[PDB]
């Protein structure tokens, strides 16, 4: 019923394709910004790119990776502090921590030892209050209670690559941070004659279309946003497998 | 009733409309609607001329200011009340029709042009937005300057779908009331604008920030509808038929012979038509009486009528769409046949109650929300002082410290002498006071009464005899 | 709402013009329009009688200055104020009308002539530009010195594309100000290339430099458009259409009749039309009766009716474009059909409400900014002296000294004894003021009031009756 | 913007005008167009009975001149102005009535008829040109005398192209202003090639040699363009249809019979037509009856109306072409159609703005200059005497002396006892004075007072009632 | 197939084909007169006068 002139259509085509444009674009912003903190180093790359190799110098005792000793699966889940370790791998970090992130199954791993649900459940021993129990389940982000001094965070966002889901965080990793850290948000210059001609420079998403008058007509739409994440102190976070 | 059934014999079985409220019946098909109106006003003899009948009778050439503070609710005095009056209406005359044209942003209007701006848009897009502005680095007296906005720019931030609370770009809260407008940057080269910015309608302090004015059709009705969605497909289809109609006529009257004969067509044009080979031209010189043989003959054609009615149907059509309009049919086709007095002055009539109501609503509103923003900017930099014993502050009340109504330019009459002799003899009986009278001319009797105040001794000074109105 | 739907049934469906902004709608096609603008105007009989009646009815033969200085604002005092005004009338007065035409440089105009110059621009082109300037050669007086700058000069520099802050050779700051103008020089044979030059539009010392007067339409219009947009196309079709019928009517009246025969061609006409061949002339004088025989025949050709319908149709087709231009169609087309009183005074003030408009918009911003940019040069060269005890000095405030209202030329109304009655019969009450009455003639009434001071005298001298306004 | 567009259906896809200023619009095309528009002039009723209209309606039988020097600026004093403008007064109108056409060189004018000539050839050829010698060899009173110069004669020197600093003949600084004029000679033979000279536009004293009046359209126009382009199509092609309508209609109306028959053309026409062998002639006396065997026939051949809507066509096209040139239709082709008062009144008023416009402009400026130029003259030849204690010598204000006012000769009522009345009313009241009431009959009102002097001392002397204005 | 308004157009017929403009009757042949006689009989049955029922 109701139905449109073949021109409405066309309105509603032609926008579904902006907001695909702008989320694509929010896509690739947020995967620099967080293979800019896992690691200290990531890589631009693709078919028509030429190769450029960002590097921000994060030293080699950051980055602690479980081995065959000091794991968490292995060892037992009653009788064992995990606190302990949290402290020896956050006094590697230059400047306070302020929160952590989980990845889920690593918050899963985590919170299964007894010890830390005995700092719960303290009378004067604790004032960390988290909750254990089940708070989110559709959301990308949950925010969980302080644990102690910092705060709990489990994020589990989604990009997709191809036609296949992917999450964000590779499989149970845990990032000590500080809330506070001076991140930079870097965009550069568009590099297309008619914008330059229209004046514009240095601008994150210039949006345009054009027809073309082929054989079908057509009118193409074109985003371009040319970013660039940086970390202005790589060594303000501690990245651990935590195998 | 046969009116929700099937019909009479069934002819209206496929007529059945859904039942929608204006928001759904509107917004889907709200730009196109916009769109197609603006080029009607464009490119169109009629449209272009309703509007600036809008613009003339409406408004016209000047529109003035009467502050009239209510006194007895405030409680502060009469003589002061009219002393107050007095110095807001200099300031305001002062600021309101400056020569620099700094009242808007751009420089380009002073303020009666910009009330007839908005008049305009509120005709063909249905409604007008101001925005009120702060000059902060400005170093003259009066900071605020206010900027026209077109409502094509007020639309939806990044292509979004509409939602329960964001409609069109304006944002409901749960009743039906609006909290603020998301507007855009149209930038000439190029399209596709790039950033939008949001912007409440209120600061707050209470002050207005924000400029929305139409009329409501229905309970919600989130955006106006213009007046044009009457008569937008006759007005295309009648150009249509008036181009085709006068490219027929030349065709028709293009070809005036017609040469039948069987030599070569140079040869045929050389012995019957005159022309010479020394195709070929043929001088307009003279009359000319050819010479055939049995296989040539010559036709004269003849076509129909130039207008063969077109005439009396374009006027059916332009009643209609004069109907639709608001605008007299005498007014918009510029017809004016031969008829009485009583007539035209009904026409007239019937025209001006619709006009009255136009200025009564949308110019004075427009205008009144303008006036009170300046006013508390008036007020805070003390170019005035407000007086004193006051049961209110000027933030209480702001409507009954800024009453005012303004008064436009006057009817022309169709008869000179026959308004001003019922104008006479009201004055004579005690059925109208001079302030009703001396309005309806577009006059302050104030300043009518300054100015004979000062004539009478100007002429005294000089040896005349006293003018009529002196008091001996 | 079906506007903005497919249509009646479906005969919309290609009629989807798209929503762009004024600035995006005219600048694509702006020398082309006002080049066909030019073009109607400058061959067509319809396009000059309607700037012709533009300039004669909005400003006339004189256009006079009434200058009322704002005294309350400043407080100076009534009889200084009055005492300045009388000096800058009169500079002013010498200054405008000089018959060496000096104003310009060019020394080709008057000031009323660039008034009505700028009337006409403001007509076929959208907008006026007036460059004021300075002549330090000149040993005169006064060295202001303005001019009249086509809009055709100003464009962009070198063709060069457009942009987003310099738009059509009109530069735009962050706001929608302007600040500067690309103006070039035009030499038509030769030459170097165009030299693309910079103006400001005001100099640092607030002055008004450069002036650029058009009545927008949206919120943001860098340039004008012109009023002839409406009904170019019919306008043109009109003038195609005529001259075809006339054509077609010269060609249909040539050929008069038509001769069939068998023998040879000049033989056939010396024995039928009569010829001599002592083609073949034919003389005029008295009457002739052929012989025939069986084989040849004469026959005499009807043509169709030279107007069959066509006035009917122009008059259609005057009618509209009357009503796209503004002025009444018994203006344009001089039909002047039988009509009543009613009908006549209506159509006059239907013309008079637009004349007023335009003249109280366009020529009457164009007078106050070429006065203050004159006053300024008075008040700083010392040629009149500034009022004592002044709260803002000239430079702080420039509306408050230079305010002004002018006075044009009036109406010739259509019946003579009763705008009179009507005028006396309002001065008798006090419903208006002699100046008023004084005015709408196009008079000012202080020179009056000394005309008659001075006639009393003169006929007190001679011996002669004291007249009806002496006081006893 | 539809406009600036393809068109309605690409019907405008070729109408591309070329965007030039008047310049490059006029300059290639100024002789053939002049040479046409006089070519209509002298070949056509209808143009020129337009210029009848103009010369008549303008300036009239009388071109009087009243002098009103700024008084109050000089310094000087009222009663010292008023008996040097009684001077300069008498000494013009005795210097300028000369009954022996002294004041211009070819001795064939006086001063009305010069003026009307001036606004003749401006009308028909867009500029006036009257250059002012010397005689040093005449003994009169005064020495000045004016030539007048046809605007054929302005042109380039050797006939060569236009330079960036001469156009048309007319020399032009870096500003548009004029410098120098360069003229032919008059060449009446072919042979006898012409010498071309220089004359410089202002004496070094700055007294005027060569006058140029024209109203320019754009910036930058070295000469103007007459009246006619707009209808210099139509008239033309409406001659071609009244010469070739009036040749058909004499060609149809001729033949008044057809005879077939078998014998010889003498003998057919004996027995038939019945004329006498002693073709042939037959004289118109009685009623005949012939009588035809079967073989013979007689055929009184029909022709159609002679006028079949060609009135109205003219009509239609003479209604175009008045509006046009300026003048109203009724004044142009004579057709007065039954018509009320108002419609009369009407048409005459339109056409009187017109009249006035021209009139305020073209003569008056003319006028203007050439007294200035005499006024010089006086003043150095002391033929008249300055006003003593004067704050500026003469040449540092030519304008502020010499300052006047002219006044033509009054419109001609509809009807003639509502003039009248309608004066005396004013008169009565104070809206008007005697000089503004006396000058609507081209009458002074110094003059009448001195008469109305004269003939009550008249009256009173022989015996007579005194007149009505005398005083008791 | 839909055709486009625009234009003044002038087909060119082979001998077989041909174009007919149809004429149609005044689209009111009379009807006022006879709803004037049937108004002026229902007025006068019901009361009201013609001027005010019409």
């Amino acid at each position: 019923q109701n139905l449109a002139d073949p021109a409405y259509r066309r309105r509603r085509i032609i926008m579904q394709n902006m907001r695909d444009e702008e989320l694509a674009i929010a896509q690739v912003e947020e995967m620099q910004a967080v293979s800019a903190v896992l690691k200290g180093k990531y890589t631009m790359t693709g078919e028509a790119f030429d190769p450029v190799e960002v590097d921000m110098g994060r030293s080699e005792e950051n980055n602690i990776t479980q081995s065959g000793g000091t794991e968490w699966s292995k060892r037992d889940k009653s009788t064992y502090d995990p606190t302990d370790d949290i402290e020896a791998y956050a006094l590697n970090a230059s400047g306070v921590v302020n929160i952590i992130v989980f990845d889920p199954k690593g918050w899963a791993l985590f919170r299964s030892f007894k010890a830390v649900k005995e700092k719960l459940d303290t009378r004067r021993g604790s004032n960390s209050e988290l909750e254990t129990a089940v708070k989110d389940l559709g959301k990308a982000v949950s925010y969980k209670g302080m644990y102690g001094d910092v705060a709990i965070v489990v994020y589990s966002g989604q990009y997709v690559e191809n036609g296949v889901k992917k999450n964000f965080l590779p499989d149970n990793t845990m990032v000590l941070g500080n809330t506070q850290a001076r991140g930079l948000r870097t965009y550069g210059c568009i590099q297309d004659a008619d914008a330059q001609r229209e004046g514009i420079n240095a601008s994150a998403r210039y949006p345009k279309n054009w027809v073309t008058t082929g054989d079908p007509a057509r009118e193409f739409t074109m985003i371009q946003s040319a970013p660039l994440m940086l970390l202005a102190d790589p060594d303000e976070f501690v990245s651990v497998q935590l195998a | 009733y046969h009116g929700g059934g099937s019909g009479f014999g069934g002819q209206l079985r496929s007529w059945n409309p859904p039942s929608e409220s204006v928001d759904a019946a509107l917004l889907p098909n709200f730009t196109r609607g916009n769109a197609r109106a603006d080029d009607l006003v464009r490119n169109n003899g009629y449209a272009a001329n309703a509007i600036q009948l809008h613009q003339d009778h409406i408004v016209g050439s000047f529109f003035r200011l009467s502050h009239r503070p209510s006194w007895r609710y405030l409680g502060i005095g009469e003589e002061e009340a009219r002393a107050f009056s007095r110095e807001v209406e200099a300031a305001w005359k002062e600021f309101a029709e400056d020569d620099c044209c700094c009242i808007d942003v751009e420089r380009k209007r002073t303020f009666t042009m910009m009330i007839r701006e908005g008049v305009a848009m509120h005709a063909f897009n249905g409604e007008l937005f101001v925005q009120a502005t702060w000059d902060t680095s400005s170093s003259r007296l009066f900071r605020t300057q206010f900027r026209m906005v077109s409502p094509k720019r007020i639309s939806n931030p990044n292509n979004t779908g509409d939602s329960r609370n964001c409609r069109a770009g304006v944002q409901i809260n749960d009743s039906g009331a609006a909290l603020g407008y998301y507007v855009s940057e149209d930038g000439y080269p190029g399209w596709m604008p790039q950033k939008w910015t949001w912007i409440p309608r209120e600061l707050p302090g209470g002050r207005a920030s924000f400029i929305h004015v139409f009329e409501p059709v229905e309970d919600g009705q989130t955006r106006g509808a213009n007046v044009f969605y009457s008569v937008m497909e006759q007005m295309k289809m009648l150009d249509t038929l008036q181009n085709t109609q006068l490219q027929s006529a030349i065709v028709k009257a293009m070809y005036a012979a017609t040469i039948e004969s069987e030599l070569d067509t140079q040869s045929a044009m050389d012995f019957i038509l005159g022309a010479n080979s020394q195709a070929a031209p043929v001088r307009l010189g003279g009359a000319k009486v050819p010479h055939l043989m049995p296989g040539d003959s010559l036709n004269l054609q003849t076509a129909q009528d130039t207008d063969n009615g077109y005439s009396v149907f374009e006027q059916s059509l332009l009643r209609y769409i004069a109907a639709g309009l608001g605008v007299s049919y005498e007014q918009l086709s510029r017809n004016y046949a031969q008829m009485s007095y009583s007539t035209a002055r009904a026409s007239a009539n019937e025209s001006w109650a619709y006009f009255m109501g136009r200025r009564k609503f949308v110019a004075s509103r427009q205008a009144s929300q303008m006036f009170l923003c300046w006013l508390e900017e008036a007020i805070v930099r003390r170019v005035v002082t407000l007086p004193s014993k006051a049961r209110f502050s000027f933030q209480e009340a702001r409507s009954a410290w800024g009453n005012c109504d303004w008064i436009g330019s006057g009817r022309m009459a169709i008869d000179g002498l026959k308004e001003v002799q019922e104008a006479v003899m009201l004055i004579e009986a005690g059925l109208s006071t001079y302030e009703k009278e001396c309005a309806k001319r577009g006059d302050d009797y104030q300043e009518i009464f300054a100015q004979q105040v000062r004539e009478t001794m100007e002429r005294r000074a000089a040896g005349l005899k006293p003018p009529a109105w002196a008091a001996a």
